[PDB]
């Protein structure tokens, strides 16, 4: 009597994660009149 | 794998495996500030 018995398995996986923030910002501003502490301020 | 004969047998079995990770950050900030005061604002000689 001859036997024989064979198997092959295969497995794949993958993740990603992911993140972005931006931001800006302007002022513009004149003043006139004042003392220039508080046209300053 | 696996096999028999008559007695005589043999066996096997295998396991390649791996793997791979990355990471990345990037940060900027940029800042202009431009001002004026007068106090006198036509001086004219």
């Amino acid at each position: 009597t001859k036997v024989e018995h064979r198997c092959t398995t295969n497995k794949l996986s993958e993740k990603h994660e992911g993140s972005f923030i931006q931001g800006a910002e302007k002022s513009i501003s004149l003043i006139r009149g004042g003392r220039s502490e508080y046209g300053a301020a | 794998s696996s096999s028999r004969k008559r007695r005589s047998s043999s066996s096997s079995s295998r396991s390649y495996t791996s793997h791979t990770n990355e990471i990345h950050k990037g940060k900027s900030y940029q800042l202009l500030v431009v001002e004026n005061t007068v106090e006198v604002a036509q001086f004219i000689n």
